[PDB]
């Protein structure tokens, strides 16, 4: 009856998870387990830019807390 | 329930505009240095690049005033690497 | 026309406030609280004197101002501070809002150990 | 980069599929099988473009609402949208709207 | 026939978007803010006769700061020779700038 | 002047060379209008980002404005020389001379 | 490569313009004319112009010539012109990127090319500033100022448009 | 008493056109009596878009404060209580 | 077209000039262009005819280049000098751009070819408003950047305009087409002095606008568009033709008629300025202007040419409409010259 | 890894519109008292596949001669731009994250009427020709108050950023605020697809095939894979500006599948329509938009510009 029409909405809805889980789980790869920071304005790109040189591995991700004072 | 709701963004963004504020200063100094010693970089290079050819003045301005003027792109990263030209240049633009 | 007059490269060195931009605005409140002097005074010097090289003095002492404003940090309140900018550290936006509970513990903490007082909004 | 990445690789694949449905099938062996009037009321495409152009002048608000001077902003943003309003209007009882 | 009915009536209805140099929201500086403020100072009330060349320095340095062609040159001129050097192999571009070094942040 | 300033104003003269040498259809040489618009636009919007005249950023905008009105008002009179004539060629807007 | 994307952009944009210019049947013009609007949106994001860019995407590509294609619609020509379909056509075609390629050369070969101008050939990355905007876009603060400051362009801008609509009509009116 | 009859009229064949020309009336009225506008353009000029440039103190400028948390200077509490 | 439409349509048109005429910023003068041209559209095809159609989109195409042409020489001089003030021009290739811009605007030649094309299409009321409004946007912006104007070209075309405004009209018996090829060349006459002295030209406009309204207005009155129907005129309103013949004559700029004293004004402030050979040819090449004015006089006025049986049906009755400002014009026209030295009012 | 984030989106979205056929087959004969495609594969799940191949192994009949350059445009710009629009929106992380991904998406849409514009006129025939003309006027005439509809709803927004609308509806949907906004949007994003009650563009039951009548094997297949893909993603952009879903964002998959459902919610309503109502005269589609719809937008574009000013909510630009 009306349920044979749900496998198919099943699969459909399947398909569709596939790429947001996809996206954020390539973000937190990519993006050292934190999400993609996000650049609306150019004031957060200085920031990228300067969290990529404070680095060292010339990657933003990586975060140098209070350990690289003094 | 939106009104409500607008009004502490706007909140919200008062004090991370205030953090921002607050930051600023060692920014700007920080981008002061950077810019005077990417030019002192940019200034030795051409003066052993430019040393053999005639009626070359090094690091001489272009303008006649005698004021600071902000240096293009061009001037603080001419003879860097292509990586450090394409960031600096279209970073912001192209991150997504 | 005349030579510019670009400072040396000894003069320019400085030590460095090698913190991320997390680390930076989980402690921006506290730092503009504590550092606004020195601040304050170089970006008077910048914007009256319109010339990088002019201020590069205030700016040292800006610097200065803010690794003894993390240092007292390390010294007083390390861990909580650490969680702080942690939780900060992973939101995207570096919004403030996901991580007050991490913020409520750090102020409470600077405000025993050292006695600052988060400036409130405006 | 990411943006002309996109764009590059939506375009290939959708020309790959087009080859795949234009060349590919046509291997496949056969036979033989052998195989306008003025509009007027083009009027409503016209009227959509002097609309459109509105339209684009709308669009900055969101940001427009940002300034000190709310006022200035309110005060000529219903001015634009009465005159588009007057515009269409005019164009209703003027029996320009003759659609189809 | 510029019949100048916004100075007679006090009504700045385009002098606003004239010039760069004036006001801006959020006071968002021009690219060429200081120049050209020079040289509308220096060509105030002498007339353009007069401002076309007791000013020509100010609108020199203007000029210069919006289009950079003598700066462009330079750097062309820069290039050129770094590459001919490159070539004849008498220079060697130093390691910071070819990024063995960490930029100042 | 960056080469890019040079590839625009030689797409503007292009396309003015484009509209004063017609050759039978009106449509193409309308076509040419919209064009020099475009390469208009796209200069204008060059310089103004490039010397952060910020209060200049909407002359782009209202260019585009009147080039759409320009426009209509082109295919409005193209419509009615067709109807007048069945083609939009131009040889037969000849009834004024010299 | 990737240092004159501007440059690559505006070469492309060219050859468009040589494409609607030679007018082949006003389809095909209308395909170079749409190429050239998305690369001059193209050269525009690359200077950091994204909404007024994109605005050509949408009221100029999706806008002026969407009814310029109605119109060659409603007016069907017999042959579909092609560039090759008139010799002329072609002809001017080929000189058309012809001429962009030798003002292209001299531009790169001579350091200063000079046409009517004085072009430098340096990449179009070196004329860009240095200064941060901060918190802002500043295109988008400028073009929204357009409320706050421009109150004249919005009423004389409504105004045309609002003539336009009854100039149309009355155009169209055809007695 | 004809106002009526023609609102009627209108609600029975052109209920569209009444409730656009209603909803627009609003639009143009409310605002100018809306003690909240005040308010809005207070909120707009409070947002600290760019820095605030300090000024040098010549000894006479009792009201500007000298440094964030002085009781001189601005208030944001009424946004607060909002 | 609906008399409020047409009102409002004209009030655009006025609208646009006098937004050339008052704005101080470069893209609002071209604005004030645009909206100009959308009004004036219309207004040619306020009668339906295919001519109608046909000089609409001719002057639309033409008036379209202008705008465009214009537009690339505001932005190359905004790239150049980063000024949208209205003011001297910091390029040369932009000066030239708009000069040509400027000039197919006004229909100076060599972009005059428009003129007589669109003046025949359109009846003589939209004759009257092109040829006597229109010309004064481009005008004045012109006049206020006359000392950018590179003078040779704008001499060249002067020259041009006068000798091409006075050989056409020699071959036109079509009262509309004589009346072009004179404000061609009278538009030439103005352009002359331009770079001199600008009071010269904004006199010579006056004195080429009141004429042209009288001549106009005079054609309206009796409703005709050719020669010989402005010859039948003599049997029914004889004065009409007798005060024609006059402004005729002031046209032609013969003494002591207002239509000397521009003229004279002009050699006048050229030769102050060393132009001996300049003033000289213009004066000379007037003369074909005159011709052909005589020669409309003749066929109208000091010779009687045959009419028609039913003219006598038209003796009965009498002309319904009156143009108020027609006997005005008419004598600033003819009689103003006593009163020059008051050419310092608009200076 | 950006192109495998690419691949992720693309190939389940095509997908995702093979199964969105059957889903469509089987609610409509559910609707109608009888069973979808059941014969191929359990419950049906082989068909689209069936239904592929059948029209791949298709004779490729083309007797279009005139400008076969825009006969194989118009399917490539079709799917490919179906296909792109997709990439902005935020799920609950976009693809690409643009400052103005709204006005993207717009452009866009507008932009994929010429594939239907290109096709039929290519095509050269009658139904082919006039067919796409009202197409065109279709689209055109719902494009004004889908835009409209836009700008009033994103004034509580902010921004034309997608990603913000997720912010902006945190405590609420923004269907509670603006649901008369909400209705002439979703009819506008039915005219926009084509879809029925205005499905005039291929208008089986008055016009053979519409703009598609030439179109035969794998160009059909792409024009009907971009038709459904922009329902998906219609009904996708009526879900994120409308009904807005909760987002951890330590765990995005709440969210995702949120989204999902309520996307899915859409589609089945999309089908749903088409089942009900028969379609609008050609007529009276301009009639509802151009005469009842652009007037009410108008004056809802008026009240949510003065409503932050008069209650001081405007939004945050940032």
């Amino acid at each position: 009856m009306w349920f044979e029409i749900l496998p198919g909405i099943a699969v459909m809805a399947a398909c569709l998870f596939i790429p947001g889980m996809a996206t954020a789980h390539i973000h937190k790869f990519t993006n050292g387990g934190k999400e993609k920071r996000v650049a609306h304005f150019s004031y957060q790109w200085n920031l990228m830019e300067r969290d990529r040189c404070i680095s060292g591995v010339n990657r933003y991700h990586v975060t140098k807390g209070l350990e690289n004072i003094d | 329930s939106m009104m409500k709701w607008n009004r502490e963004r706007r909140r919200l963004q008062i004090e991370d505009f205030e953090a921002r504020i607050a930051l600023m200063p060692l920014f700007q100094a920080e981008k002061d240095r950077r810019v005077l010693q990417m030019l002192r970089e940019n200034l030795e290079e051409e003066a052993i690049i430019m040393k053999d050819v005639p009626d070359w003045k090094v690091g001489e301005s272009v303008f006649h005033t005698t004021r600071w003027v902000t240096p293009m792109m061009g001037e603080l990263y001419g003879l860097r690497t292509n990586e450090e030209i394409l960031s600096a240049t279209y970073g912001f633009i192209w991150y997504t | 026309p005349g030579i510019v007059e670009l400072p040396t490269l000894e003069d320019l060195k400085v030590q460095e406030v090698k913190v991320s931009s997390s680390v930076l605005k989980a402690a921006a409140h506290h730092y503009g609280a504590q550092c606004d002097k020195p601040n304050k005074e170089f970006m008077l010097c910048r914007w009256e004197e319109k010339d990088p090289r002019r201020c590069l003095e205030e700016g040292k002492l800006v610097n200065q101002c803010a690794l003894d404003f993390f240092r007292q940090i390390k010294r007083h309140c390390a861990e909580p501070f650490t969680e702080y900018w942690t939780c900060i550290d992973y939101s995207g936006l570096q919004l403030f809002r996901h991580c007050r509970k991490q913020q409520a513990k750090f102020d409470e903490c600077v405000l025993d150990k050292l006695g600052w007082v988060r400036p409130d909004l405006g | 980069m990411n943006i002309m990445l996109t764009l590059l690789t939506n375009v290939t694949l959708a020309s790959l599929l087009v080859l795949i449905a234009f060349w590919l099938p046509q291997l496949n062996a056969y036979s033989e099988k052998t195989s306008p009037f003025s509009m007027k009321f083009f009027l409503v495409a016209i009227t959509f473009l002097l609309f459109d152009l509105e339209i684009a002048l709308l669009l900055p608000l969101p940001w427009a609402s940002q300034t000190n001077n709310l006022k200035t902003m309110l005060t000529m943003a219903l001015f634009l949208l009465i005159l588009l309003a007057a515009s269409l209007a005019y164009e209703w009882t003027q029996k320009g709207l003759e659609w189809a | 026939p510029f019949f100048d009915v916004q100075k007679r009536l006090g009504l700045d209805l385009d002098r606003w978007m004239t010039i760069q140099s004036a006001e801006q929201p959020h006071k968002i500086p021009g690219r060429c803010h200081a120049f050209e403020k020079e040289w509308i100072e220096c060509a105030h009330g002498i007339g353009g006769i007069r401002a076309e060349k007791e000013c020509k320095i100010e609108f020199d340095d203007f000029v210069e700061c919006l289009l950079r062609q003598k700066t462009m040159k330079r750097l062309s001129a820069i290039k050129r020779q770094r590459d001919k050097l490159i070539k004849e192999g008498k220079y060697t571009p130093p390691p910071h700038h070819l990024g063995k070094e960490d930029p100042r942040p | 002047m960056p080469l890019v300033y040079m590839n625009i104003i030689m797409a503007f003269a292009i396309a003015l060379a484009g509209l004063l040498m017609y050759r039978s259809h009106l449509m193409s040489s309308l076509l040419c209008l919209e064009g020099m618009m475009l390469s208009l636009f796209i200069m204008s919007t060059l310089i103004i980002l490039n010397t952060h005249f910020t209060l200049a950023n909407m002359m782009p905008i209202i260019l585009l404005v009147f080039a759409a009105c320009e426009a209509a008002l082109g295919l409005s009179l193209l419509v009615m020389v067709s109807n007048t004539y069945g083609t939009d060629y131009v040889q037969n807007l000849n009834l004024l001379q010299c | 490569m990737t240092m004159y994307i501007a440059f690559i952009l505006s070469t492309i944009f060219v050859i468009g313009f040589v494409g609607f210019s030679s007018k082949p049947s006003p389809i095909y013009g209308g395909l170079g004319l749409i190429v050239s609007g998305g690369v001059g949106c193209g050269i525009v994001l690359n200077f950091g112009g994204s909404f007024l860019g994109l605005m050509v995407f949408l009221i100029y590509l999706g806008g002026m010539l969407v009814v310029f294609g109605y119109t060659t619609a409603m007016a069907t020509e017999m042959y579909p012109e092609v560039w090759v379909s008139n010799k002329t056509v072609f002809g001017a075609f080929v000189s058309g990127l012809m001429m962009e390629f030798c003002m292209v050369y001299y531009a790169l070969k001579e350091e200063e090319v000079e046409i009517i101008f004085k072009f430098n050939g340096l990449g179009d990355w070196v004329i860009y500033d240095t200064g941060d905007s901060g918190f802002f876009s500043e295109e988008a603060m400028g073009i929204a100022a357009l409320y706050s400051y421009g109150t004249w362009l919005v009423i004389v801008t409504g105004w045309s448009l609002l003539i336009g609509v009854v100039v149309i009509m009355e155009i169209t009116r055809g007695n | 008493g004809r106002i009526a009859s023609f609102l009627k009229n209108a609600w029975a064949k052109e209920p569209v056109l009444v409730a656009s020309f209603a909803i627009g009336g609003l639009a143009i009225i409310l605002p100018s009596l809306s003690p909240y506008t005040n308010y809005a353009i207070r909120i707009n000029r409070a947002t600290p878009y760019n820095y605030p440039v300090p000024l040098r103190d010549d000894g006479n400028m009792p009201d500007v404060p000298s440094h964030p948390q002085d009781p001189q200077g601005p208030s944001l509490e009424w946004l607060k209580n909002l | 077209m609906n008399p409020i439409i047409y009102t409002t349509l004209i009030m655009t048109v006025m609208s646009g000039t006098m937004l050339v005429m008052i704005s101080s910023h470069w893209l609002l003068i071209w604005i004030g262009f645009e909206m100009n041209l959308l009004a004036m559209i219309p207004v040619l095809m306020k009668n339906f005819n295919p001519r109608a159609t046909e000089a609409a989109t001719k002057y639309f195409l033409t008036q379209a280049t202008a705008s465009m042409m214009l537009m690339m020489a505001i932005i190359i001089n905004l790239l150049y000098s980063g000024q949208w003030t209205i003011t001297k021009m910091f390029n040369p290739v932009a000066m030239t751009m708009m000069t040509m811009a400027l000039a197919m605007k006004l229909g100076l030649s060599p972009f005059h070819f428009w003129v007589p094309e669109v003046t025949q299409g359109i009846s003589l009321q939209a004759g009257l408003l092109l040829l006597t409004w229109q010309k004064l946007a481009p005008l004045s912006v012109l006049c206020q950047i006359s000392q950018s104007i590179n003078p040779n070209l704008m001499l060249t075309m002067a020259m041009l305009s006068i000798l091409i405004g006075g050989w056409g009209g020699l071959n036109q018996t079509q009262l509309r087409k004589i009346m072009a090829y004179s404000s061609i060349a009278h538009m030439g006459w103005m352009t002359a002095v331009l770079p001199y002295n600008t009071t010269m030209t904004i006199l010579n406009l006056l004195i080429y606008i009141t004429m042209t309204l009288a001549m106009f207005m005079l054609l309206i009155h009796s409703s005709a568009t050719t020669t010989l129907s402005l010859s039948h005129t003599w049997n029914k309103m004889p004065v009409i033709t007798s005060l024609m013949m006059v402004t005729l004559l002031s046209m032609g700029g013969l003494p002591p008629l207002s239509g000397f004293m521009p003229k004279w004004m002009i050699i006048q402030e050229m030769t102050k300025n060393e132009s001996i050979i300049m003033p000289t040819l213009m004066a000379m090449t007037a003369l074909l202007n005159l011709y052909f004015y005589m020669r409309l006089a003749y066929s109208s006025s000091l010779t009687m040419f045959p009419s028609t049986n039913n003219m006598k049906m038209k003796w009965q009755f009498e002309h319904t409409k009156q143009m108020k400002l027609l006997p005005t014009m008419i004598v600033l026209s003819t009689l103003v010259l006593p009163m020059t030295p008051a050419l310092s009012s608009l200076n | 890894m950006f192109m495998i984030n690419i691949l992720s989106l693309i190939i389940p979205i095509l997908l995702a519109v093979a199964f969105l056929t059957l889903v469509e087959r089987k609610v409509l004969g559910y609707m109608q008292l009888r069973k979808g495609p059941n014969v191929v594969g359990p419950y049906g799940l082989l068909q689209p596949i069936a239904d592929a191949l059948k029209l791949f192994t298709k004779e490729p009949l083309r007797p279009a001669t005139s400008s076969i350059s825009m006969f194989i445009i118009a399917p490539i710009l079709a799917l490919s731009l179906a296909l792109t629009m997709w990439v902005p929106l935020p799920m609950p992380y976009p693809l690409i994250n643009m400052n103005l991904g709204v006005l993207f998406m717009l452009a866009m849409s507008s932009l994929a009427v010429y594939s239907i514009l290109w096709s039929g006129w290519a095509s050269n025939s009658k139904y082919a020709l006039i067919g796409a003309l009202r197409a065109v006027a279709q689209t055109i005439s719902y494009e004004v108050t889908l835009a409209i509809i836009l700008l009033s709803v994103l004034l509580m927004n902010g921004s034309y950023t997608l990603s913000t609308l997720i912010t902006t509806q945190e405590h609420i949907w923004m269907i509670f605020t603006s649901w008369p906004l909400a209705m002439m949007w979703f009819i506008s994003t039915l005219a926009e697809t084509n879809r029925a009650p205005f499905d005039l563009t291929e208008g089986e039951s008055e016009l053979v095939s519409g703009f598609n009548v030439e179109y035969a094997a794998g160009p059909f297949a792409m024009f009907f894979m971009a038709e459904y893909a922009n329902i998906i993603m219609m009904n996708a952009f009526t879900a994120i500006l409308f009904l807005g879903a909760s987002h951890d964002p330590h765990t995005p998959e709440l969210y995702t599948i949120n989204f999902v459902l309520k996307t899915l919610a859409l589609t089945i309503t999309f089908l749903w329509i088409r089942a009900s109502y028969p379609r609008f005269r050609y007529d009276q589609l301009m009639h509802l938009l151009w005469k009842s719809f652009l007037p009410l937008t108008l004056a809802l574009c008026m009240w949510h510009i003065s409503l932050p000013i008069m209650t001081a909510s405007i939004p945050p630009q940032s």
